[PDB]
Parts: C-alpha cells; sequence; structure tokens
C-alpha cells in the first residue's frame, strides 16, 4: 500500500523524535577517572517510563 | 543527527571532569565537524578523548561522501 | 559583507565579558571563515558562543556554494 506504508514510517519516525527530545530534558535536570557519573546516572522515573513504552512499540515494529 | 550524538556522549563523559553544559558542548561539536579547531573547550578524560577522536573519524567518513553525492545531483521547470 | 556582520555582533556582545576591539575581532572573524582555528581570542559568554556558532553555520552555507559557482564559470579575446 502507498497510504498505510507512509503512516507506519511516520509513527516509527515521530516515536524516535520523542526518545531523543526526552533525553534532552533528563540531562537538563540530573547534574582519577570517574565511571560513577558515566554509567550509574539517575535518570528521571516519569521520563524513563515514556522511553520504555516507545522502546516496546519499536521492538514490536521490528518483530512485525 | 551526528551533531546530537557528539553532544550527548562528550557532555555525559565530561561529568567526570569539568562539567560542560549542552550549550558549551554544542559549540564544541559543531566546531570539530566544521574543522576550525578552537580547542578552548576540550576533553580532559581518557574516554572523552577516545570518543572525540571517533567523532572526527566518523566525520571524515560521512562529510566528504555527502558533499560528493550532493554535487552529483547538482550537475544534472514551471511551478504550480 | 558576512565578515562585517560577525565583527559587529561578537564585539558588541563581548562588551559584557572581555572587551575586544574591532582590530582584535576582525582577526577572530576572518580566522573562523578561513578555518584555521587559533582560538587565542575567544567568545566567553552565553550569547557570544551562540552567535559564533551561527557565524560558522552561515559560513558553511555560503562558502562552498560561492566556490562552486565560481568554478562553474571558470570552466567555460582582444581588448580595446
Amino acid at each position: 500500500n502507498q497510504r498505510s506504508s507512509l503512516r507506519i514510517r511516520l509513527f516509527n519516525f515521530s516515536l524516535k523524535l520523542l526518545t531523543c527530545l526526552l533525553y534532552i530534558v533528563r540531562v537538563l535536570l540530573d547534574n582519577k577517572i570517574n565511571w560513577s557519573h558515566i554509567f550509574w546516572v539517575d535518570r528521571k522515573l516519569p521520563l524513563w517510563a515514556v522511553q520504555v513504552s516507545i522502546a516496546l512499540i519499536s521492538f514490536l515494529e521490528t518483530m512485525l | 543527527c551526528l551533531v546530537f550524538t557528539g553532544t550527548c556522549g562528550i557532555q555525559h563523559l565530561e561529568r567526570a571532569g569539568e562539567k560542560l553544559s549542552l550549550f558549551k558542548s554544542f559549540y564544541f561539536c559543531i566546531v570539530t565537524f566544521s574543522t576550525v579547531g578552537y580547542g578552548d573547550v576540550t576533553p580532559k578524560i581518557w574516554p572523552s578523548q577516545l570518543l572525540v577522536v571517533i567523532m572526527i573519524c566518523v566525520a571524515l567518513v560521512v562529510l566528504p561522501l555527502q558533499f560528493e553525492e550532493l554535487v552529483y545531483l547538482w550537475m544534472e521547470n514551471y511551478s504550480r
């Protein structure tokens, strides 16, 4: 299809916009070679939950 | 897209040594791909240098291939 | 024309932090578009960086299009 194929790519496109733009906000709030600050990083819980839901949709889009 | 990836990784690594902001990192990243080389803001960490080298290496792969593909089309009507 | 615009805005912004002259700013501006990257004179302010990035971004738009348009004519008589 031409119409329906354009919508699923728009959904997968605009989903991946949100995850990148949500990553900007959590960086703005969080604040020897320290690997403490590199990996163990207190990401926000409400902004984490939206990133997981987008990940589950895009994981299922690859499965389909 | 490559500009955003550099600003993420460098700033995230820079939390260990000299806390740069997104504003200060975006200045540094777009400078490195434009090839000015200010070096006023710099990576002062073992993995931060390791990334910034890879950012420049990945930039050397991308930039010349995109400019050549643009001029390929540029070489070769009435509107509504 | 783009050289004058950079020297205006940067020097005007630099009155807030480290007062540069027109002589010192013209050195910095023509260095950034030639792509040497000295960084001895630098922008040390929130909007000064924001401009200098846009100066380099606007330079990336202009410079390659002007060089390509020059070589386009250069590829293709007796005086009075």
